[PDB]
RNA sequence: CCGCCGGGCAGCUUCCGGGAAACCAAAGUCUUUGGGUUCCGGGGGGAGUAUGGUUGCAAAGCUGAAACUUAAAGGAAUUGACGGAAGGGCACCACCAGGAGUGGAGCCUGCGGCUUAAUUUGACCAACACGGGAAACCUCACCCGGCCCGGACACGGACAGGAUUGACAGAUUGAUAGCUCUUUCUCGAUUCCGUGGGUGGUGGUGCAUGGCCGUUCUUAGUUGGUGGAGCGAUUUGUCUGGUUAAUUCCGAUAACGAACGAGACUCUGGCAUGCUAACUAGUUACGCGACCCCGGUCGGCGUAACUUCUUAGAGGGACAAGUGGCGUUCAGCCACCCGAGAUUGAGCAAUAACAGGUCUGUGAUGCCCUUAGAUGUCCGGGGCUGCACGCGCGCUACACUGACUGGCUCAGCGUGUGCCUACCCUACGCCGGCAGGCGCGGGUAACCCGUUGAACCCCAUUCGUGAUGGGGAUCGGGGAUUGCAAUUAUUCCCCAUGAACGAGGAAUUCCCAGUAAGUGCGGGUCAUAAGCUUGCGUUGAUUAAGUCCCUGCCCUUUGUACACA
C-alpha cells in the first residue's frame, strides 16, 4: 500500500498478489489452502482369480 | 507552506576597521603608549585589551568589569 | 497465442480445407470462433467505433455504470458486421465488440442499377432494415451518387462497398444502436431478397462437414 | 353419447405477422407503403376558457378561439428504493418471561449554552469517560507580553582604511533577555542590506486527496466467460419445494462451468495418570531438626526416585460417529447412550458505496493565507477547570440481605532499572498514629517483589428502623509525598464539619451460562495518578430454547406519479 506524489494531487496504491501454491517454498507458500482436497489417484492394479504363490532363495 | 509572519535582520558582523587606531598611540619615533586599558587575565596576561562601550568599565573575552 | 480450435468448422479452416468464407455463407453455417474470419478476411477487415455509450442500472448504493460499445468491422469489398458489447470498462468493451462484429459479419449482395456494364455499385433492389423502431430502407443509384446517408449508415454502407446508395430513414434515429444494426439489417437482407436471376435451380454442392468427414474423424474426435 | 356445417359470445396454444413495448388471429396481410368510406389528433399548459351563434324551463349541452406562459408534459418496459401491500424466515444493537438498571439525589467527566483577554478546536444509531483528550509548567493550537531566526541558496551592493557576534555594570524589564538607551570592547569572513527564491505551522479546506478507521451490514450477499430471451436498459445462472446459522446443501433446471463472501482457517477454553522433559516448577519418599500426648504438623533443612499437580511441544480426541424416531427416506432435524466436551469465546471477513471522521498522527499531501510588529519556535503568566441552566457516560448511595470492630481464609491476567530517557518493581530492619522518612538488600525476571497471604464472602462483637453507627457531599485547620513551581485546594493522610438522598415521573439501555450482577486486582494514561478504558479472576443466580406485535434486517411476488430514491 503505497503513496504516488503528483503535481495534481496523492494517489494510492494497493497490490494485492495471491501467490501460487507450491511444496518447495521458494516461490510461495508451502502449505496447501485448507479447503484444497487434493486426492491422489489409485494406480491400477488387476485382482488376480487364482491363488499363486511366489517362492524363490 | 506559505508564512504568514517574515524575516528582519539577523545579528550581524562587521565593516568599517584599524580599530587598533584608537588603543595605542605613537609619536614618530619610537614611543608606544596604549589609549585603553590592559586586562590582568590569568587565561591571557598582556594581550587582550578591556572595553570601550557606552558608560563604565569592562573586559570582553573573560568579560570582567572595571567600574566606578 | 496459438488457435486450438474448438469447433469443428474452425478445425477445418486452420487445416485449410476451405477455400473461402462464402461457402460456410452457402451452407449458413454457424460461425462461433472468431479466427475464422480474420482468418479468411485478416489482410484488409477494417474496424470502427461508432459510439461508446454508457448505460447504467441503479443498485443499492449508488449507480452502476457499465460501457457499451458499438463496433462496425468489414473490408471494403462485400462484407460487414455490426457488434454490440456492454461491460465495465470501455476497453474490454471495445475487445468484445470486435469479436461479435467478426462472428456477426454477413455477405453483401451488390448490384447494378439500369445497364449492367462493369462491376457492381449498388444494392441490387430496395430492401428495408427494421429493429426498434427506426425503418432504414436502401434504393438503387446511379454511379458515382455516393452514399447519401446519416454519418451511421452512410459509414457501414461505405464499408459494405456499396461506394452509391440512396438512403431513407423514418423513426427516432437518434438511438445509434438501433440505427446502425436496422442499417446491419437492411445490407444483410440484401441477400435474402429473390431476386429473378435466382431462379436457376440450385444444384447442391457437397457439404463441408460431409466432403471432410474422414478427415474430421482423424484428425480431431 | 360421437362427428360435420353456418354464425355467436368467448378461451387456450404458436417465431403467420406486427408493434416503442405491454401485447394482438388482428392492433396481421404497411417503405414490398393504394379494397371502399365516414369521424378525428398535430408538443405541454391557458381550455373545453372567453366571446358570438343555437338548443333547454333550469342545471347545462353542441360549435369554440386568442393573448400569454413553458423544455419538457406523456406511453410502454427494466433496475433499485419505498409501502400503515402480501408470503416465507432472522437478531436481546428488537420484543415476550425476566434480571441489573439509567432518568430522580450528591459527586466525577464530556457536550451545548452563558461569561471572558482566552475560557482554542475536531465530532452533534454512526457526537457527547470519544480524539487513546486523567492539560499546574510542557502538551498548547488559545490569550496577554518579551527574546531568537532555525532568511537555505543565487545576483548586486558596501566591502582583514573589521557590516558589530556574545557582552557584568547602571537605567529599562518580569526575567542575571545586552530586548533596547548612556565606556563601542572581544570576536574575525561565519555572514547581512536590497533583490528573487526556499523553508516551518496542532493555520484553512476531510466539499481537492492518500492512508487508516467507522458505518450502510453481522446479516448472507456479489460478480465475470460462453450459451438462451429482449431492439434495449436488463434478465437467466443467483430457482418451485424441502433443509440449514448461511446463495448451506439435497435436488429441480436454458443453462453449463467458475470466482469472492459463509464455511474452511488462526488463536483461545475444555480432555490426556499415554510421549517428551525439568535446581528459574514441583510431588512422593528418605535422613536430620522443631513441636505435641508409635503417631500428627512444618512454604524447616539436604538428597533417592518420578512428572499426577505446574510449565509446553508433538500427537491424539468428535465426526451428527452410534442407537430410536421424523423427512423424497435425500439434504437434514429431535431424543438418548458412550462420553472432558454432542452449539466455549474471539480474530480475519466480499461486491458496491457515505461527499461519515481524521490536513490536530506524520518529513503523506495539492491549493490558498500572511511579506517582523510570529499562525515558526522559545520563555514568563493565564486559560483549556470560569457557572442563573439543559443533556450524555459513570462512581457512591438511599441501609439490618446492612454498617462498624475484631478474627478467619482463597485467585488469575500481567508489569517491573528505559537510545535520547536523567524517572523501575520492591522484600527486610529502624522512626512516626497515618501519610511517609532513613538504611542496607533481591530482581533485566517460572529466580526477587511472590506461596502474589485481594476484596466481596465466612465467623464472632456492637448497633436497632431514628436522616441512625446509612450516606459522605460541602467546608475550616494541621502534617506528608512528586515537581523548577500547587494559588483555581495536584495527590495522600489526621481531626472536625454531616447537605441531598426513604428505591426515583414520562421515557429508556444491556443481557440469556460461569452469562447478568456484586467484588477486588493488573495494563494504558503516569514525575505525581482511575470515578475512565482495556484485561483478569473471584461469589454467581431469576427467566427463556420462542415470536414477528414493536424496532430493524434478508429473500420472493405485487403496486408506484419516487430515483439528491
Ligand atoms: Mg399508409
Ligand atoms: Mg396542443
Ligand atoms: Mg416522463
Ligand atoms: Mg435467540
Ligand atoms: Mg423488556
Ligand atoms: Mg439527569
Ligand atoms: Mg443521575
Ligand atoms: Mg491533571
Ligand atoms: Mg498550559
Ligand atoms: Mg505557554
Ligand atoms: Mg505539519
Ligand atoms: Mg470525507
Ligand atoms: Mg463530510
Ligand atoms: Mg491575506
Ligand atoms: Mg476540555
Ligand atoms: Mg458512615
Ligand atoms: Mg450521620
Ligand atoms: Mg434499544
Ligand atoms: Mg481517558
Ligand atoms: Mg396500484
Ligand atoms: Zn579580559
Amino acid at each position: 500500500v503505497r503513496h504516488v506524489l503528483l503535481r495534481q494531487g496523492v494517489l494510492g496504491i494497493k497490490v494485492k498478489i495471491m501467490l501460487p501454491w507450491d511444496p518447495s517454498g521458494k516461490i510461495g507458500p508451502k502449505k496447501p489452502l485448507p479447503d484444497h482436497v487434493s486426492i491422489v489417484e489409485p494406480k491400477d492394479e488387476i485382482l488376480p482369480t487364482t491363488p499363486i504363490s511366489e517362492q524363490k532363495g | 507552506k506559505s508564512y504568514t509572519t517574515p524575516k528582519k535582520n539577523k545579528h550581524k558582523r562587521k565593516k568599517v576597521k584599524l580599530a587598533v587606531l584608537k588603543y595605542y598611540k605613537v609619536d614618530e619615533n619610537g614611543k608606544i603608549s596604549r589609549l585603553r586599558r590592559e586586562c590582568p587575565s590569568d587565561e591571557c596576561g598582556a594581550g587582550v585589551f578591556m572595553a570601550s562601550h557606552f558608560d563604565r568599565h569592562y573586559c570582553g573575552k573573560c568579560c570582567l568589569t572595571y567600574c566606578f | 497465442k496459438e488457435w486450438l480450435p474448438v469447433t469443428k468448422l474452425g478445425r477445418l479452416v486452420k487445416d485449410m480445407k476451405i477455400k473461402s468464407l462464402e461457402e460456410i455463407y452457402l451452407f449458413s453455417l454457424p460461425i462461433k470462433e472468431s479466427e475464422i474470419i480474420d482468418f479468411f478476411l485478416g489482410a484488409s477487415l477494417k474496424d470502427e467505433v461508432l459510439k461508446i455509450m454508457p448505460v447504467q442500472k441503479q443498485t443499492r448504493a449508488g449507480q452502476r455504470t457499465r460501457f457499451k460499445a458499438f463496433v462496425a468491422i468489414g473490408d471494403y469489398n462485400g462484407h460487414v458486421g455490426l457488434g454490440v458489447k456492454c461491460s465495465k470498462e470501455v476497453a474490454t468493451a471495445i475487445r468484445g465488440a470486435i469479436i461479435l462484429a467478426k462472428l456477426s459479419i454477413v455477405p453483401v449482395r451488390r448490384g447494378y442499377w439500369g445497364n449492367k456494364i462493369g462491376k457492381p455499385h449498388t444494392v441490387p433492389c430496395k430492401v428495408t432494415g427494421r429493429c426498434g423502431s427506426v425503418l432504414v430502407r436502401l434504393i438503387p443509384a446511379p454511379r458515382g451518387t455516393g452514399i447519401v446517408s446519416a454519418p451511421v449508415p452512410k459509414k457501414l454502407l461505405m464499408m459494405a462497398g456499396i461506394d452509391d446508395c440512396y438512403t431513407s430513414a423514418r423513426g427516432c434515429t437518434a438511438t445509434l444502436g438501433n440505427f446502425a444494426k436496422a442499417t446491419f439489417d437492411a445490407i444483410s437482407k440484401t441477400y435474402s431478397y429473390l431476386t429473378p436471376d435466382l431462379w436457376k435451380e440450385t444444384v447442391f454442392t457437397k457439404s463441408p462437414y460431409q466432403e471432410f468427414t474422414d478427415h474430421l474423424v482423424k484428425t480431431h474426435t
